[PDB]
Protein backbone atom coordinates (compact mmCIF):
# COMPACT_ATOMS: atom_id res chain seq x y z
CA UNK A 1 0.00 0.00 0.00
CA UNK A 2 2.85 2.11 0.73
CA UNK A 3 4.86 1.28 -2.31
CA UNK A 4 1.61 2.37 -4.27
CA UNK A 5 0.98 5.58 -2.72
CA UNK A 6 4.60 7.00 -3.11
CA UNK A 7 4.65 5.76 -6.62
CA UNK A 8 1.58 8.36 -6.96
CA UNK A 9 3.50 10.88 -5.09
CA UNK A 10 6.01 10.41 -7.52
CA UNK A 11 4.13 10.19 -10.48
CA UNK A 12 2.81 13.67 -9.52
CA UNK A 13 6.68 15.19 -8.47
CA UNK A 14 8.00 14.00 -11.88
CA UNK A 15 6.19 16.13 -14.20
CA UNK A 16 7.84 18.14 -16.82
CA UNK A 17 8.67 22.20 -15.85
CA UNK A 18 7.70 24.57 -18.78
CA UNK A 19 10.74 27.24 -19.81
CA UNK A 20 10.46 31.47 -19.43
CA UNK A 21 12.21 33.18 -21.55
CA UNK A 22 12.90 36.36 -20.02
CA UNK A 23 13.45 39.56 -22.36
CA UNK A 24 14.58 42.73 -20.66
CA UNK A 25 14.46 45.94 -22.42
CA UNK A 26 16.56 49.19 -20.95
CA UNK A 27 16.21 52.40 -22.82
CA UNK A 28 18.23 55.33 -21.18
CA UNK A 29 18.13 58.44 -23.53
CA UNK A 30 20.12 61.52 -22.43
CA UNK A 31 19.82 65.20 -23.29
CA UNK A 32 22.11 67.92 -22.85
CA UNK A 33 22.62 71.38 -23.87
CA UNK A 34 24.36 74.79 -22.17
CA UNK A 35 25.46 78.19 -23.49
CA UNK A 36 28.24 79.73 -22.18
CA UNK A 37 28.88 83.66 -23.11
CA UNK A 38 30.01 86.76 -21.73
CA UNK A 39 32.66 89.27 -22.35
CA UNK A 40 35.36 90.38 -19.71
CA UNK A 41 37.98 93.06 -19.50
CA UNK A 42 41.08 93.70 -18.55
CA UNK A 43 44.29 96.78 -18.49
CA UNK A 44 47.47 95.35 -17.16
CA UNK A 45 49.49 98.39 -17.08
CA UNK A 46 47.38 99.70 -13.83
CA UNK A 47 45.64 95.93 -13.39
CA UNK A 48 42.02 96.35 -13.57
CA UNK A 49 39.72 93.65 -14.82
CA UNK A 50 36.15 92.77 -15.11
CA UNK B 1 -11.26 -22.53 16.96
CA UNK B 2 -9.10 -19.98 14.78
CA UNK B 3 -5.76 -20.20 13.08
CA UNK B 4 -4.23 -18.25 10.26
CA UNK B 5 -0.54 -17.56 8.46
CA UNK B 6 0.89 -14.49 7.74
CA UNK B 7 3.40 -16.26 5.56
CA UNK B 8 0.51 -17.60 3.39
CA UNK B 9 -2.02 -14.68 5.01
CA UNK B 10 -4.94 -17.86 4.73
CA UNK B 11 -7.10 -18.37 7.90
CA UNK B 12 -6.93 -22.23 9.41
CA UNK B 13 -9.88 -23.06 11.00
CA UNK B 14 -9.99 -26.32 14.04
CA UNK B 15 -13.94 -27.56 14.11
CA UNK B 16 -17.05 -27.49 12.69
CA UNK B 17 -18.40 -28.54 9.31
CA UNK B 18 -20.54 -26.01 10.47
CA UNK B 19 -17.92 -24.20 11.62
CA UNK B 20 -16.58 -25.07 7.94
CA UNK B 21 -20.14 -23.65 6.33
CA UNK B 22 -20.57 -20.56 8.70
CA UNK B 23 -16.60 -19.88 8.43
CA UNK B 24 -15.75 -20.18 4.83
CA UNK B 25 -18.92 -17.68 4.86
CA UNK B 26 -16.25 -15.20 7.52
CA UNK B 27 -13.66 -16.34 4.77
CA UNK B 28 -15.21 -14.53 2.35
CA UNK B 29 -16.56 -11.40 4.68
CA UNK B 30 -14.11 -9.63 5.84
CA UNK B 31 -12.20 -10.76 2.32
CA UNK B 32 -12.58 -7.17 1.10
CA UNK B 33 -9.99 -4.21 0.30
CA UNK B 34 -10.49 -0.63 1.11
CA UNK B 35 -10.61 1.92 -1.82
CA UNK B 36 -7.90 4.04 -2.06
CA UNK B 37 -8.13 7.44 -0.26
CA UNK B 38 -6.35 9.82 -1.77
CA UNK B 39 -4.87 9.46 1.91
CA UNK B 40 -1.94 12.22 0.60
CA UNK B 41 -2.22 14.57 -1.95
CA UNK B 42 0.55 16.70 -4.52
CA UNK B 43 -0.62 19.72 -4.72
CA UNK B 44 0.09 22.49 -7.20
CA UNK B 45 0.91 26.14 -6.08
CA UNK B 46 -0.39 28.33 -7.89
CA UNK B 47 1.11 31.69 -7.02
CA UNK B 48 2.59 30.54 -3.10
Amino acid sequence: DIMNAMLEVIGQLDIRRAQVLIEALIVEMAEGDGINLGVQWGSLESGSVI
Amino acid sequence: KFVADERTNSILISGDPKVRERLKRLIKQLDVEMAAKGNNRVVYLKYA
